[PDB]
């Protein structure tokens, strides 16, 4: 009468209750898949006993023995009858067992250690303007000085090249120099330069607070290609899973390169459990990456300690699918149950409850580290000035 | 033996080739589903004859007659042996036909006509102040310069020309080579200084407000956003899975949406997706078509690409390949589909038919040279004018 | 000699421009719900519609009420009074007239050199009044659909520019006369 | 078997459905009171027929005939048995009928026409600084000029009083004057004045955008006392209601003055219906005010056209209370039903549905009207300067 | 015949007078309920003897024994004939005792310990920059002035004193009476100008950010805010109507709150309101007491008034006067209560006992002289120093 | 004469102050999780705890790793190298020493007047290096709990101030000598 239900403790899908030592029956298990199996048995009416797999593996086949492990081996070999689990659909497993319509969608993704926030760097004061603007500003400064020079030499009413550059520079920094033009042609240039400076400096000053205090989080890898290029950084997957099989059976160049690396990368990058990879990433100073389904990353990044992050997008798109052995009478009703739950919106509510409901993760005065680059520039200019003065002194003395 | 393939004419899944009249048969059609069926037949090893659903409706059931219309109607009643079209998967259809594993995902999505972008011009640095203020500033500058010249001269270096220079430098806060010594000139200077201070402070503050603001506000931005308002009417496609989804919903928001849609005068329901697309495009922001995310994205990408998707998908579901209940073709088709998904084929096809066309390519960010190029143009104009006046003065001095 | 004649013709041209703009009714080109809103070419006194049911019939304006008739003596009523009276543009015209008269009288009594000085002062004051008038005109119209300005607007502006130029020239004439006196 | 239910059409409590001509039975009425009566009959079990009062009045007594009108007269005289209505509790009505525990709380309040938003006024540029700051600024300007004057006369290394004022003024406006101090004592004053100006002008410029574009909505009346003081503005109440009785039976001075005004204010300020007062306020150019319960104002201000507003606070606090005739067996259970609904939270849900769910009600470039005052000041200064020059010319000529 | 009056010692409804030991009887007690009962007796025409509830618990039922404790216990079992205390009205109590019409309203409210105000000092205008920046600015000013003097002098008006003046005026952007003519001096000047520009722009921008920001963020700001977090524990008063309200709730949020409270280690439930008040006051922001709005407001008003109320009242209810079921006193009491409410009496009493004490009186708003007084003090200090130095120079010149 | 002696004593005082501050270890007064955080008086080289389990025992610092040991050659590693080496304060001390030496040697060879000029240049460069050193010291410590600075900090600051003053005086001496030369 009771149905043999297979599962694994892959949180938040299946996880034991606190102080479960005093818990007995199916009540000792809480999670998303336990709930799901509850409603499936309700709609179909059967009874179920929640059972874990001793091997603790999702499932795979051994290319030499042609034997099935984990849930797939259990269902094919008769040890059970159904798997309301986070089992992943794939071609190979369908050849031997009958899946349902997926109850949640996913994709492969990459897990890395969260880098320390990049404190804003020296020369941060150039950020609010694009480098092209700075280049055009320099060109305009040169051009204005040259035009003033030519105008005041050819048609005067003194403005050499040096003093013209000085005047333009002073005008740009809102400091008035001792000399001012006396000719209409020079005064027009002065006026337009003044207007230009007003506009540019106002624009620069407007958006300057943001670019000084913002810390940007940047990862060394921004996609899978960036990962394949970097050989020092190590990446691995669960030993027996749709991920390893997908990499092994792939035909794209990138994934084939990854597979060669993994098959040759000693020590074995492969782990035996998801939490093992979680700890390895959390305990490798950012020297390790883990490939896994996106749902687990979403759960983890939404849960403390929040010391890791998801990078990039999903390499492939798939879905978790309930499974049943070939020829079972349960297979037909489970599909309809899944569709009914999807239409009712139950699955979305469960997702929100077990993922979003578990979420666990300002004007500051400027720090001297924020504006130290301008001090460095200042002191460098002073040293340059003293050096130039010494050089002029020597030249004059000769 | 050829296998009938019922489909539907909805871009980009299926489309009519340019110069379709000249072409005939399957070679006339082209779209995502076409390549999908080609690959499926290649992997299975059979041949297929395309065919369209006459009604043009995806499929549904008449509650009175209890009959099936559309592609599902053709498949149930033996007309067509396969349906490669974007058939959304639901409980009701799955009872009578054997769906395959989904080959694409989607959700219920809201479309709106793209609002005015209000793109910024090269002279975007004058926006913080009205042109009226700028011109009245110029006129006040002239007036104050004249008054200064006057009060200073009649019973001094404060001629008209130097007065204009002084007042300009004061406005720009670049100092003065000369300053008034008289009482009247000093009053004029102080008042002009006050005016300059106020005006420049206002310009800078308003500019900071401008650059720290973007027009990201959405008209609705939520499903209940559609429900609350009434000026904009939201409706669906008749004989489409979303209509049933609203009809059988058990939520407050969906119940209200269904009540409004079923009691909407005139009929919000449209005959075809293009009908609703044009309705929103020609509704002057009065229609809010509800459809599938795929079509919404494609349309928001295609020129004029004057439509936008708003909010998050209400629910999640996917298309699927269908066969008649008891058909022998159900088995391998699933397998084929999976092959494609694991081979990247479907991803390549999606990218090709949704992104390659690329009609239009549409926190704090640095300023772009476009925002501030007008002042550069002004500078160049002033430099040229200065050279011209230098030439004129040279000629005058020579003669 | 030439300078005085240029002064006089400029003064009379400015007076004519300002009087035209005051009497003329093509200041503003806006849509209003006053004609069966619809395109309308307004003015300082009367608002005249076009491309509508009237297609040429038009009337004065109720500047003080504006159909509101509230908030009396609240620093906004004063603006309304000033706008309706249009006292400042009229003052500008009067000052231009008197300045031109003084310039002309200068030819009669060349000994009294202060006459042109008074004329220049009058022209400058006319410019100030003109700019105040346009400021209040624009500030009142705020009480947002498209709008635009007509050629009477620019006629008033040209009057102001001419007034400034003429003030400069008259002051220069006074300087020259006093210098010749020594 | 059926219960006689009395109500009135005071939205949103009771209001007819759209196209009710085709509606029959109790279904033609929708609102808050209809729902409430539904759950009350459910809990009590009885049946009800929703009936309106022909007189269309809540209830009151005639001081001469000692007769009861509206709902109170109906229930006392046997024409009905219960009133699930927006009836207001009071001493007088309790003496004759039995109320329940209030199902919603309220208070008297004042309704006025929404004034046109006050466009920011001339001299708006002084707003970002308190007038005390401006006074201290003027005093500091005077003091700095005087100190510079004394220092440069007594201990010089020219800075008269006039030129000292000019220098200080130029420093305040970020314009450098031709002369600069040459003595240490003067230069210290200059430095502190410069720092003062930097700080003050930066503070002023920081918060200047807000004070230029904000439109402030201000009402001529800000409370009941301000209403009593103003006799030109007219205020009235519903003719037969707890409000009129409360004013009539009051003993506080303010309310007694109001009662004298209403009893003498010709034409009769009193209305016959709430919508009558709504229209009268909406059709009096802000010359009329209406006194009514706060719930109706909250509903109206939350509903278009949104051409009116609530002003001040609630003069008195009361609650709406179901009523029943003396000795009725329904009275005991209706109290329990009300308490059960309150505990369950139904009443809050109904309130939110019928009040909040019905709610129906930016960087702009500066307009010349915003900064016209500074233009006026400028032109006035120019006129003053010309006048002063003429005066000096006349004085010199004599 | 005197009527027993059971009450409870909770301020400000009932309190013990200063020097209570000397006093005895009703004259020893003082609080809102005292005046309320006095007025009720005056309007009814009887005399009353005060008495306290020994247990000190408001009232509740033991689910096993099915007995009543507290003031309700005293009233049901004939101990006391009246209960003028703040008895919250509920369905369970109203079955057995005759409540009167409520004389005050309230709701479930959340208390928190008042966070640090971070009050702004007179020298609040230096806040946008670290003191480190200011002092390093001073040191850089000295260094650049010295370098300028040096480069200019050793083979000019650029002495050390004039160099300091020039660099100061450059930093303040007030111009210079003199400017460098040499290459080295001009390099120094340009670099100092760059530094000044960057630093002043940063100061102004950060100051604008400061003045357009206030610390209004609340730790929870909602009922579900308490549920989500776990560092702060929320509990109620045992034997208090709020405990039952949570116990019998049918909402998700209230169900979760009840689950947490009933399974809270250590016991969140407190013996008395002062217990929870002290728990939050000495929890270092670890306790979130749930109580009635009246007590929360009174406490947030009384010194130290270091506690704040957060969020809106979860539900609405009111106190009420109670009598035994079948008592003859029920009739007139209601009437009396209504009289008071219609006579403004209860409003006056509430205002007196909640606002008159006034221990502590705690969108864009103009700056207050307090924000910027430090610069005025600096100005006065500089003026005095200038006068002193003038005197010193006068003495030196004389000698 | 007096001025040269004041120069020399100021130079030696500045050198002593700077050397003390470098060798001394009472720069910063902060809490850290390095002693069984707890109050700690740190320094340029070694961090020494107080009022803790050690109550006087203390050790050097791992400036380059900081227990992170990541992001090499990224413009932050250079700051760490500079902070650890403390090359700039040491350079300031060296320059002060050499300047004092040149000043003293001036008394030996009064003919060569450029010696004091070199000394003044060295003092100014010492000031520049000192300010750079304090800047990098403060910038590195960022890598927020309470903190405070000790008397070695102000000793370095006083060294800088004296260096500036001495540079001024030496330049003035050079001016006087060259003027006397004529
Ligand atoms: O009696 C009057 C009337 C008047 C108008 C003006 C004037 C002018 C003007 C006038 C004459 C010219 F030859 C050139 C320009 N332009 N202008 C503007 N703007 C320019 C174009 C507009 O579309 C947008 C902003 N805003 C406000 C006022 C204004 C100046 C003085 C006077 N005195
Ligand atoms: O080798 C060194 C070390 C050093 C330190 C400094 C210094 C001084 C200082 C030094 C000596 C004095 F006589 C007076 C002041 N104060 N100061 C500050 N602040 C003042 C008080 C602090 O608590 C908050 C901000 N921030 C950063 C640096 C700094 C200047 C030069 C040098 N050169
Ligand atoms: N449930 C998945 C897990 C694989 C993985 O985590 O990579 C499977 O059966 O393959
Ligand atoms: N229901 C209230 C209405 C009174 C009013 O609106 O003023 C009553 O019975 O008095």
């Amino acid at each position: 009468k009771t149905v043999v239900v297979t599962t694994i403790l892959e949180s938040p899908y299946v996880m034991m209750k606190k102080n479960h030592e005093m818990l007995e029956g199916n009540e000792r298990y809480e999670g998303y898949c336990v709930d799901l199996a509850a409603e499936i048995a309700k709609h179909c009416g059967f009874k179920y006993k929640l059972t874990i797999v001793g091997d603790g593996k999702y499932g795979a086949r051994d290319a030499d023995t042609k034997i099935w492990n984990g849930m797939v081996g259990e269902l094919v070999y008769g040890k059970a009858d159904i798997a309301i689990a986070p089992l992943t659909i794939t071609l190979v497993r369908e050849e031997v067992i009958d899946f349902s319509k997926p109850f949640m969608s996913l994709g492969i993704s990459i897990m890395i250690k969260k880098p320390q926030k990049s404190k804003p760097g020296v020369f941060s004061f150039l950020d609010p303007l694009a480098y092209e603007i700075w280049m055009c500003i320099v060109f305009a400064y040169i051009g204005v000085s040259v035009v003033l020079f030519l105008v005041s030499r050819f048609s005067p009413y003194e403005f050499g090249i040096f003093n013209s550059l000085w005047f333009s520079l002073g005008a740009f920094m809102r400091q008035g120099c001792d000399i001012s033009p006396r000719s209409l042609s020079g005064r027009i240039v002065g006026g337009v330069w003044w207007f230009f400076t007003l506009i540019i400096i106002s624009s620069y000053t407007a958006n300057l607070a943001a670019f000084l205090t913002v810390e940007r989080m940047v990862s060394p890898i921004e996609s899978a290609e960036d990962l394949s290029k970097q050989t020092e950084i190590a990446y691995g997957t669960l030993d027996s899973g749709s991920t390893k099989e997908f990499f092994r059976r792939s035909k794209i160049a990138v994934f084939d390169k990854m597979w060669t690396y993994m098959r040759s990368a000693e020590p074995s990058v492969f782990v035996r459990t998801t939490a093992e990879g979680v700890a390895r990433v959390r305990k490798s100073k950012g020297k390790y990456a883990y490939l896994l389904e996106s749902t687990m990353n979403e759960y983890i990044e939404q849960r403390k300690p929040c010391d890791t992050m998801k990078v990039g997008g999903n390499l492939d798109s798939k879905g978790y699918g309930i499974a049943t052995p070939k020829g079972s009478s349960l297979g037909t009703p489970v599909n309809l149950a899944v569709l009914k739950l999807s239409e009712q919106g139950v699955l979305d509510k469960l997702k929100n409850k077990w993922w979003y409901d578990k979420g666990e993760c300002k004007t500051s005065a400027l720090s001297l580290s924020n504006v130290a680059g301008v001090f460095y520039i200042l002191v460098g200019g002073l040293g340059l000035a003293m050096l130039v003065a010494l050089i002029e002194f020597c030249y004059k003395s000769r | 033996r050829t296998y009938i393939v019922t489909t539907i004419l909805e871009d980009p899944y299926v489309m009519l080739k340019k110069n379709a009249n000249q072409f005939e048969g399957n070679d006339r059609y082209e779209g995502y589903c076409v390549e999908l069926a080609a690959e499926i037949a290649k992997h299975v090893g059979y041949s297929y004859r395309l065919e369209i659903v006459s009604d043009g409706k995806y499929g549904a059931r008449d509650p009175d007659t209890k009959a099936w219309n559309g592609m599902v109607g053709e498949l149930v009643y033996g007309r067509a042996d396969v349906a490669v079209a974007p058939l959304t998967i639901t409980l009701v259809r799955e009872e009578v036909i054997d769906f395959s594993k989904p080959f694409m995902s989607l959700g219920i999505s809201i479309m709106i006509k793209k609002p005015q972008k209000s793109k910024p011009g090269v002279f975007s640095f004058l926006d913080p102040l009205a042109y009226e203020i700028w011109m009245c500033i110029v006129f006040a500058y002239i007036g104050v310069s004249v008054v200064l010249f006057l009060v200073s001269r009649f019973s001094n270096e404060f001629g008209i020309f130097n007065s204009l220079w002084f007042s300009l430098g004061a406005f720009m806060q670049q100092g003065c080579d000369i300053s008034p010594r008289s009482l009247s000139g000093r009053i004029v200077g102080g008042v002009w200084w006050f005016f300059t201070l106020i005006i420049i402070s206002s310009y800078t503050a308003n500019l900071a407000a401008f650059l720290t603001v973007e027009r990201m506000v959405s008209p609705i931005e939520s499903a209940e956003d559609l429900a609350k308002q009434t000026e904009i009417a939201y409706g669906t496609l008749e004989a489409g899975s979303t209509k049933e989804f609203f009809r059988r919903s058990k939520i407050a928001v969906f119940e209200k949406m269904w009540t409004y849609m079923k009691s909407a005068e005139p009929s919000v329901f449209v005959r075809t997706t293009e009908e609703g697309m044009i309705r929103v495009r020609k509704s002057k922001g009065k229609y809010a078509y509800l459809l599938e995310s795929t079509m919404n994205e494609y349309i928001e990408q295609r020129k004029p690409c004057d439509t936008m998707k708003v909010g998050g998908n209400l629910d999640s579901k996917g298309y699927g390949i269908a066969t008649p209940k008891g058909s022998a073709l159900r088995g391998p088709v699933n397998l084929a589909v999976l092959k494609l998904s694991e081979q990247g084929v479907l991803d390549k096809l999606k990218s090709k038919w949704w992104y390659d066309k690329g009609e239009c390519g549409s926190k704090t960010s640095a300023l772009s040279l476009s925002n501030v190029a007008g002042v550069f143009y002004i500078l160049i104009g002033g430099l040229g004018l200065a050279m011209l006046v230098a030439l004129i003065e040279f000629c005058y001095k020579s003669r | 000699g030439v300078q005085v004649l240029l002064t006089t013709i400029g003064a009379f041209a400015a007076f004519g421009l300002m009087t035209i703009a005051i009497s003329t009714d093509y200041w503003l080109y806006t849509r209003a719900l006053i004609c069966n809103g619809g395109l309308t070419h307004s003015g300082l006194w009367r608002i005249c519609c076009l491309e509508g049911l009237k297609r040429g019939v038009c009337v004065k304006i109720n500047h003080f009420p504006e159909d509101t008739d509230y908030d009396h003596d609240s620093a906004e009523y004063l603006l309304r009074v000033v706008r309706a009276s249009s006292i400042f543009p009229i003052l500008s015209a009067i000052l231009l007239l008197l300045g031109g008269v003084c310039v002309a009288a200068s030819r009669v009594y060349k000994s009294k050199r202060n006459i042109i000085l008074g004329a220049g002062i009058l022209f400058v004051a006319a410019g100030l009044s003109n700019i105040i008038g346009v400021i209040v005109y624009i500030s009142a119209n705020a009480g947002k659909n498209h709008y635009s300005y007509g050629w009477s607007f620019y006629f008033g502006g040209l009057s102001f520019i001419l007034a400034e130029v003429i003030g400069v020239l008259a002051v220069n004439i006074y300087i020259e006369r006093s210098r010749e006196a020594h």
